[PDB]
Parts: structure tokens; sequence; C-alpha cells
């Protein structure tokens, strides 16, 4: 109901996620709600980690890769893995 | 080499130079879009050459279509007078260029 295209820096979300959810459990396919600057986002767990794991623990020294959901208008600018690059050329 | 491009173009305008650079970059980008790797992008001298040849008509420059329209069968040396006239034109050209 409150969708918007307003640009939100991704590094701020990454730092907030790391600080708030330190020492928390995440499993592939899990869903949760993330509070950032008085706004609620529906986070869906996609991949967890070079060993590959499906369930793990969140620690402060980890990295986080935010990817905007399908057809999401959120312009996730910044240094994160927003997936803003279309590899190769689409060539419609 | 920037010097070669600077020497080649004469009586151009700044707008025309910007247009030339844009044309070269667009040609390179379209070539790579055609592709057969979007990280090895570069601009080649061939792009400048093609863009200059097939586009960018300087207002105060020289056109070729009008030449191709006026002279339509070249020149055939059928006698001395053609050589005489051609050799005499150069004298006037030199006089206007030097003195």
């Amino acid at each position: 109901k409150n969708i918007d295209s307003n640009p939100y820096d991704t590094d701020k979300m990454a730092a907030e996620f790391i600080q708030q959810f330190n020492n928390q459990a995440f499993s592939v396919g899990q869903q949760l709600v993330f509070s950032f600057n008085d706004k609620l986002f529906g986070l869906l767990v996609k991949d967890i980690e070079r060993q590959k794991i499906e369930v793990g623990l969140v620690v402060g020294n980890s990295q986080v890769a935010f990817e905007k959901a399908e057809n999401s208008s959120l312009n996730l600018i910044g240094k994160a893995k927003t997936k803003e690059n279309r590899q190769s050329i689409i060539n419609p | 080499d920037i010097k070669e491009l600077a020497v080649e173009t004469k009586n151009f305008s700044g707008a025309e130079l910007e247009g030339l650079v844009r044309a070269a970059q667009s040609t390179a980008m379209n070539r790579h879009i055609k592709a057969s790797k979007a990280e090895s992008l570069q601009v080649t001298r061939g792009d400048f050459l093609a863009s200059l040849e097939n586009d960018i008509k300087p207002a105060f420059g020289t056109n070729q279509e009008d030449y191709a329209s006026y002279i339509m069968n070249g020149i055939i040396k059928w006698g001395d007078p053609v050589t005489r006239v051609l050799d005499d034109g150069e004298l006037l050209v030199q006089q206007t260029k030097n003195s």
C-alpha cells in the first residue's frame, strides 16, 4: 500500500541489518520483517554462505547482499548487490 | 592520436566536434550491443573514421555529393587543350594562395 520509488542507500540498510539482527538464525526460504528508518520491509532469505549452507547464524563480521524483489520499485542504490547490472546485452 | 584528428578537421564548430565524439561513441556502443562481454568496451580509430566519413556535414566545409553530381564522367585526355587548362589553373591557385 505504501510502495515508492524513492532512492534508499543500501549501505544504511546493511549496517542496520547487521546491528539489529546480530546473533540471529536464518534459513533458506525464511521470511521476516525489517525495520529501517520507521519503514517495514518484507525480507525473504535466498542464499546463505567457500562453503554453501541452507541454515546459519548472523554475526557482525558477515556480509549482506540486498536484492530488490521482483518488479520492486525500490531504487536500491549504493555499494550493495542490488543487481543493477544486466550482464551481457539483453538485445530485445 | 588527438593531434591527427585535430589536424584533419578544419573549419569545424564546437557543436560539430561534440557531435563527432558522440557519433563515434554511439557507433562503438552499438557494435558491442550487436556483440557476436560488456566489460572490454573501447573506442577504435575506425569508429572515428567511419563517423567522419558517413556523417557530420560541416556547414562551412566541403561537400562531395555536389561534386559527384556536377562531374559525371571524369576527365578523358583527348588532346592538348585539357592539359593546358588544367596546368594553367594551378597558376591562379598558387597566386591566390601565396602573394
